[PDB]
């Protein structure tokens, strides 16, 4: 059996797990995603990305470079 | 033994009542364990190999998936 | 780092605390081992017996295979 | 007879993938029966499945005549 | 729960299967053909087996309980003012017109009860009506003086049964009631159970066929009813010798035999069968062991011992609670028809091969 | 029921007017919530 | 929570066998306090201010709201016993706890509940048969006084107990006066035909056993005579109202000439059936159903007594007791519509009593049968009403004395005796079911503890008493009288009850340990409860 | 909703008879002959049963669950109006067939016959299905 | 109640094993009556060796 689908419950209350074919899934969106997102601007005719930040100060950055892109981002 | 050993009894011979009343109103037989699939799809590849453009993969990919199903079966 | 609720989940990571303090390697064996065990005795006690016999034949077991572990051992330089 | 054993490789491979699989030759001899006692006609309502709990899957039969689910008058 | 009482209960079963069938000619037993009546009160060493028929309707004539030389007579009938299927008026327009209604009505009803007497009835059931007055007051008044008892609300569902009891042919039309199509009786009377209810209870027929009704008496209701199930039970198991003249020995016999005969099954099965056959007999070792559990004993002591006696070469050894220990089983008249343990197991392998056959819940 | 992974667009920009119309007002609950809980339960309670 | 997943709780074990013990003992220390004449009644009042003072088990029992099932089951049972016999409602209950707590307490030292059920099973049989054979008195020997003295012991803690020499004699008579005989010459006595009347007033010296029957009715109008000197009872199960066409009778008036003499016709018939009845020479007219402002006139004008809406019961017995017959419909055999005299009851007399500023009827002096009804005056109706709860008691008590003709011993001899014969007893049967039949003996000398706890008195030391005077009866020959000695609850001693006057029917005890053994089966059968929450 | 009590309370006036066993409800109504009566559940089937024999003559289902259910009087047999889905159905019990349907609570139907009222939360003519 | 088809049926199982075993233990009864317990322990051995 497993931890989360078991009689018994073993975890903290806001704490999961996912097995084998939920966590491969889980985690080959993620890179999927990932990889679109950064991609499109590859190459001498990739285009730019606005990153709006969504804080107080509200920073507007418009860039090209996928790892400031990466940085600046929310990721769950 | 359970009602729903029961039900799906009855379900399964009710598609297999269903498929030789179908039978018996068209004779016409092909072989299965995915031998009409290839065949199928081996005539698809012949048409694609002869047929130039995008339309080529297109006709690939239908192939694919005919191929595709009795691999389903053999998982 | 799981954040285990159950009481025998945190005697299990204290296991494998103890066993990579001790040794360092065989951490995940263990665990495995202990749930072996559990499970062989859950279908004893299933049987009617009574548990301390079986933590007593567990513990003559262990004697045993820790004896022959001995023997079969090889010395290295 | 060649359509005869046709009807049984089609009854028999469509009861295969099912539960009845475990059965599927008296199944399979089963549908074959009661789809050849239409005499040609296709109603399929005209074949009536009872399911009754109890007893073993291999107990299902095809009765030799008919079997009605109602009462006779007091008299 | 009566087993103190199984005394009393094991005969009254055995006679109530056996009143209900041909032991020469049945191949299967109809458990309806044994009506059950619970009644609270009394004890169960108070329970009857009553050869006629028990109605828990009342009589409803007052001062007539007791009838001899019963001809009780089945009507489906109303006995009250006529009243066509079609909708029906009297009109009235003349004041002789009121009183002659009246005294027509009177006339009719007595006309009625006139001929339901004439064939020598005493006895009277009739059947629940409803769109119409079953049993008008007046006709009940006729009744009464012409020294009939009269029990009514009598429900559709126990025509059949009341029929092949007492021998009586229902009637619809006071044109066809005749003598020769009631059903005689040698005492129809209504007792009371020490003022915890009324029976009326038709004993000793002219034409008894194949029908027997149980009364169970009890404290409680619960205890009633686990006495009415335990009674069912012991019908169900003479129904099953009746159906597999088959006997076998209890107490955990059959299934010690079973795991050591599939052992050795299994032994000559080299493959990866072999393990699901092994594993197949160590769950059909789990009877005895429960059986032991239960007992107070020792279930790996007592268990291995059926193994090893059973191995000896006797096969009729099981759990022996009256002695605390292992001997044979049929000293204790331990026994069990073979159709309870064959279908116990093609039922359980039958559930499980379909449980096995599932990967995958969804919920709708 | 998949692909969670999305990182959004401008979709959310064309819905920051009504955000912090809901937010001023939030904010402002917050600032009344919080001046009023200096006192209760952090002196009521002993 | 956990693999069953059912939804509801579940209690398996020691734990349910303790609470299904907690609940019985429970419902027997509601009741403890009001057993044996130094008992004590009980309040209850009904969430609404009604208040109901009482000291029968069956009805507190019954008034009270119970949750647990084992206390429902006990609560079934006293009511059972009250149906069955009529007395020794608390008895049983009382039993039935004790047994099942002994019964508990020896499963808890792994005494398998099959073999304290076959110990219980075979102390009852047992004690049952010795019962019947050692503690039984013939009352063919003993004569009026017995009856006499049985009732008295039944109306000992209630309140009608110290007035009790008074109110023994009017029930005995009470149920002497309606014994009848049936086929097979077998004399029963329909108790529940003496009709009890509640009206406060007087002292409890002034209830007045009528020798005959009483209503609680009055007549219809003001204009008929309130006394007959000679009644000619007819008893009627119509109304006399205006004629009305049934349903399915429709009146069109087509000519205007008729609808006065239809509307003539709908009262003239009433009027002539009332004429055919009054022509006959009846005096006093009864009838369940209404009676129309004419119908009354013609009987005012004819000078007889009429009264409306009276109960089937009452009327039934009325008329069984007068010798009158119950006319539900006036038609004859010949299709016509007479009234003839043979219909017609007869009393010597019949009075409209007035009873504490409310008026009753009184049919006295029943002739071709015997009747009797009792009227009860209290300082109120909460005492009026354990009054008739009392009366009941006792006249069941008679009734099951004058059937069976065996009485046995009182205040806990019984109970003594037995518990001795049973330790006795139980050492020549088996081995596991030794200790059930002992604990069966010991749990029977609950009855007596508890009477000596309601007397604030020594209980250890008169049990002792008791106990080695039952011994002596047992291992003596010669000392075979003692088994009649009881508990004296007045002055703390034992005492010879037989030669004391207290009397109990033997169904009464014999029944209580039969219901109490099978009630205590039922409970004890128990060990896993499982509880559905509710679906709403 | 309308549920009368238990006892009817009377002294034998041969109305006290009632059957009301309830074996299916939300549109029980008697029907023109009262010999039958005409019942409805949440199941999406229309029960009619026999009041005098007391057993279901024949269910109807060709609906989500049916609410509303009106019958046009002849017979009891010839036509009954379920409303219950949006789809207004008209079945005979002389054949057991949905005869015509409307896909468009408190369905009424017109005393003359020709239409029939389906008030919802239209006058349908059934001579010409609009 | 001892018997096993009413003590299944009494209480509202909600895993489908369980359901399937409630309707085992009703075929059983149909079929023959008595047994009904065994059954039920019988499918629940079967299926606990099936876990090894
Ligand atoms: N005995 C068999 N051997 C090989 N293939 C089979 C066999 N029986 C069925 N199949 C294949 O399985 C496929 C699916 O059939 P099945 O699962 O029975 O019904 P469905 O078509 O509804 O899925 C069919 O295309 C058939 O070719
Ligand atoms: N005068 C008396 N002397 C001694 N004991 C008595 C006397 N009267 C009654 N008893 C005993 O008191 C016990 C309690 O009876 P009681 O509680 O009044 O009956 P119930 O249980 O029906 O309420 C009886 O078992 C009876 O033997
Ligand atoms: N006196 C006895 N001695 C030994 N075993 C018994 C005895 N009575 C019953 N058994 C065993 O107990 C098992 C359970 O029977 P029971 O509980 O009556 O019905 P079920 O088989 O439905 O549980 C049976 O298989 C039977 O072999
Ligand atoms: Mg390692
Ligand atoms: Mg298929
Ligand atoms: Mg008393
Ligand atoms: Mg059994």
């Amino acid at each position: 059996a497993s931890l989360s689908l078991a009689p018994v419950n073993i975890f903290k209350a806001g704490a999961d797990e996912e097995r084998a074919e939920t966590a491969r899934l889980t985690s080959f969106i993620g890179a999927i995603a990932i990889g679109d997102l950064v991609k499109s601007t590859l190459g001498p005719k990739g285009m730019d990305k606005i990153l709006l930040s969504s804080g107080r100060d509200a920073s507007l950055m418009v860039t090209n470079d996928g790892a400031t892109i990466l940085k600046n981002i929310g990721v769950d | 033994a359970t009602q729903q050993i029961l039900d799906e009894a009855e379900r399964s011979l009710h598609d297999a009542l269903c498929v030789l009343a179908q039978t018996v109103k068209d004779s016409r037989t092909v072989y299965g364990g995915g031998c009409s699939e290839m065949l199928m799809a081996h005539a698809v590849t012949q048409l694609a190999n002869r047929t130039p453009g995008k339309e080529a993969v297109a006709m690939e990919s239908y192939a694919k998936a005919l191929r595709m199903l009795p691999t389903i079966i053999a998982d | 780092m799981m954040d285990v609720d159950h009481q025998i989940a945190k005697l299990m990571v204290e296991l494998s605390k103890s066993q990579d303090d001790e040794i360092g390697d065989g951490t995940t064996g263990v665990v495995v081992l202990a749930g072996a065990l559990l499970e062989e005795a859950e279908q004893l006690l299933d049987r009617g017996i009574h548990p301390i016999r079986i933590a007593d034949g567990y513990e003559q077991a262990a004697r045993v295979a820790i004896e022959h572990l001995d023997k079969i051992s090889d010395s290295v330089l | 007879v060649k359509f005869r054993q046709d009807l049984m490789n089609i009854a028999g491979t469509t009861l295969s993938s099912k539960l009845l699989t475990h059965h599927k030759d008296h199944f399979t001899k089963l549908a074959v029966e009661a789809v050849l006692r239409l005499k040609g006609s296709g109603n399929l309502e005209a074949i009536h499945i009872i399911k009754k709990l109890g007893g073993s899957l291999a107990d299902s039969y095809l009765d030799e005549g008919f079997l009605l689910d109602k009462k006779i008058g007091v008299n | 729960v009566v087993s103190q009482y199984s005394s009393l209960l094991s005969p009254m079963s055995v006679n109530a299967v056996m009143k209900v069938i041909d032991p020469a000619t049945a191949t299967s037993v109809d458990l309806r053909d044994i009506k059950i009546v619970k009644k609270l009160g009394g004890t169960i060493d108070d329970c009857e087996l009553v050869e006629g028929l028990v109605l828990t309707q009342k009589v409803s004539n007052s001062g007539i309980t007791r009838v001899e030389k019963a001809k009780i007579g089945l009507i489906q009938f109303c006995l009250s003012a006529p009243k066509t299927d079609m909708d029906n008026q009297i009109v009235v327009s003349d004041y002789a017109q009121m009183d002659r209604v009246l005294r027509e009505e009177r006339a009719y009803i007595l006309n009625l009860v006139k001929q339901i007497k004439k064939t020598g009835c005493n006895v009277l059931l009739i059947q629940k009506s409803i769109l119409r007055d079953a049993l008008s007051d007046l006709a009940l008044h006729f009744l009464n003086k012409m020294k009939i008892m009269v029990i009514k609300d009598i429900e559709r569902e126990d025509i059949e049964f009341i029929c092949k009891t007492i021998g009586t042919k229902p009637v619809a039309h006071i044109d066809q009631f005749t003598a020769d199509m009631l059903g005689s009786a040698e005492l129809a009377e209504e007792v009371n159970l020490n003022g915890s209810g009324k029976l009326l209870k038709i004993t000793g027929c002219a034409s008894p066929g194949k029908t027997v009704t149980i009364v169970v008496r009890g404290s409680n209701k619960l205890v009633i009813e686990e006495a009415e199930r335990s009674i069912h039970d012991a019908l169900c198991v003479i129904r099953c010798l009746v159906k597999k003249r088959a006997l076998i020995a209890g107490g955990g016999a059959p299934e010690i035999e079973l795991a050591l005969r599939l052992t050795e099954y299994s032994r000559t099965l080299s493959g990866m069968e072999s393990y699901c056959v092994r594993a197949f007999a160590d769950a059909m070792e789990v009877i005895p062991s429960t059986l032991a559990e239960n007992a107070g004993l020792n279930p790996i002591s007592t268990v291995t011992e059926l193994r090893n006696r059973h191995a000896q070469g006797e096969k009729t050894a099981g759990i022996n609670v009256r002695k605390g220990g292992i001997s044979n089983i049929l000293e204790e008249l331990v026994v069990q028809p073979l159709l309870v343990s064959v279908s116990a197991l093609t039922l359980a392998t039958e559930t499980v091969r379909s449980i096995l056959k599932i990967d995958d819940v969804v919920n709708t | 029921l998949a692909g969670e992974g999305i990182s959004v667009n401008t979709g959310p920009k064309g819905v920051i007017n009504d955000w912090r119309r809901f937010k001023q007002l939030e904010t402002e609950q917050r600032e009344e919530q919080c001046r009023e809980m200096e006192r209760l339960i952090k002196k009521l309670s002993m | 929570e956990g693999p069953l997943s059912v939804f509801g709780d579940r209690s398996t074990g020691e734990t349910i066998r303790s609470q299904n013990v907690m609940a019985a003992a429970s419902i027997a220390n509601i009741v403890k306090s009001s057993l044996g004449p130094v008992g004590l009644d009980k309040m209850l009042v009904d969430d609404i201010g009604d208040v109901t003072i009482t000291n029968d088990g069956a009805t507190i029992l019954k008034l009270l709201e119970v949750e647990h099932p084992a206390a429902k089951v006990l609560c079934e049972l006293a009511d059972l016993q009250d149906k069955e016999v009529g007395d020794g409602t608390t008895s049983v209950v009382i039993i039935a706890a004790e047994l099942l707590k002994n019964a508990d307490e020896l499963v808890k030292q792994k005494i398998h509940p099959t073999s304290v059920i076959s110990g219980y099973r075979l102390a009852c049989k047992e004690a049952v048969r010795y019962i019947n054979e050692n503690l039984i008195v013939n009352t063919d020997e003993l004569g009026r006084d017995c009856l006499i003295n049985a009732a008295k012991t039944s109306m000992s803690s209630k309140i009608i107990g110290i007035n009790g020499d008074f109110f023994a004699n009017m029930v005995v008579d009470a149920v002497l006066a309606i014994k009848y005989t049936d086929i097979r010459g077998q004399p029963r006595y329909p108790v529940n035909s003496v009709n009890i009347l509640k009206a406060h007033g007087r002292s409890q010296m002034e209830s007045m056993l009528i020798s005959g029957y009483a209503l609680n009715c009055v007549v219809g109008s003001q204009g008929m005579p309130k006394r007959i000197v000679n009644a000619k009872i007819a008893c009627l199960d119509f109304s006399l109202q205006k004629t009305k066409m049934k349903l399915g009778v429709q009146v069109v008036i087509t000519d205007p000439e008729k609808l006065d003499q239809i509307r003539q016709r709908e009262s003239d018939i009433t009027k002539e059936r009332i004429q055919k009845i009054l022509a006959t020479g009846a005096n006093v007219i009864l009838t369940t159903g209404g009676i129309d402002d004419m119908c009354l006139k013609y009987f005012v004008e004819a000078g007889a007594m009429a009264v409306r809406r009276v109960l089937k019961r009452d009327l039934k017995r009325i008329a069984k007791a007068s010798g009158a017959t119950i006319l539900s419909t006036l038609a004859n055999l010949e299709g016509e519509e007479t009234f003839e005299a043979a219909m017609l009851g007869q009393a010597e007399e019949v009075v409209q009593e007035r009873i504490c500023d409310d008026e009753l009827i009184l049919i006295k002096n029943t002739k071709a049968r015997t009747s009797a009804s009792i009227i009860l005056r209290g300082a109120n109706d909460f005492m009026c009403d354990e009054m008739e709860r009392s009366l009941h008691d006792a006249l069941c008590v008679v009734k099951r004395v004058l059937e069976s003709k065996s009485v046995v011993p009182g205040g806990g001899a019984v109970e003594a005796a037995l518990s001795i014969y049973l330790e006795n007893y139980a050492t020549s049967m088996g081995s596991r079911e030794q200790l059930a039949i002992a604990e069966f003996a010991r749990s029977l000398l609950v009855i007596p503890n508890t009477l000596a706890v309601n007397a604030a008195q020594d209980s250890t030391d008169l049990v002792a008493k008791l106990r080695a005077f039952h011994n002596e009866a047992q291992v003596n020959p010669e000392r075979k009288n003692l088994k009649w000695i009881g508990l004296d609850l007045s002055n703390g001693k034992p005492r010879d009850n037989k030669q004391a006057g207290v009397f109990e029917p033997t169904i009464v005890k014999v029944k209580s340990l039969k219901f109490a053994t099978e009630a205590a089966i039922t409970i004890l059968r128990i060990d896993d409860l499982i509880k559905l929450h509710p679906e709403s | 909703c309308s549920v009368y009590p238990l006892t009817f309370d009377k002294n034998e006036n041969m109305a006290a008879k009632k059957k009301s066993v309830a074996m299916h409800l939300s549109a029980c109504s008697f029907t023109n002959s009262d010999m039958q009566i005409l019942t409805a559940s949440g199941d999406g089937t229309c029960a009619l049963w026999d009041v005098e024999s007391g057993q279901l003559l024949q269910s109807f289902h060709g609906h989500a669950d049916v609410l509303c259910l009106d019958l046009a009087p002849s017979e009891t047999g010839n036509t009954f109006v379920s409303g219950g889905d949006k789809k207004a159905m008209v079945w005979d019990m002389r054949s057991g067939q949905c005869v015509q349907a409307f896909e468009t609570n408190s369905v009424r139907y017109y005393p003359s016959g020709d239409a029939f009222a389906s008030g919802s939360d239209r006058l349908y003519d059934l001579r010409a299905d609009r | 109640t001892n018997d096993g088809a009413t003590i299944l049926k009494q209480m509202q199982v909600l895993h489908p094993a369980a359901r399937m075993l409630v309707e085992l233990s009703k075929a059983q009864d149909i079929e023959a009556g008595d047994g009904t317990t065994s059954v039920v322990i019988i499918a629940g051995s079967l299926l606990d060796s099936c876990t090894k």
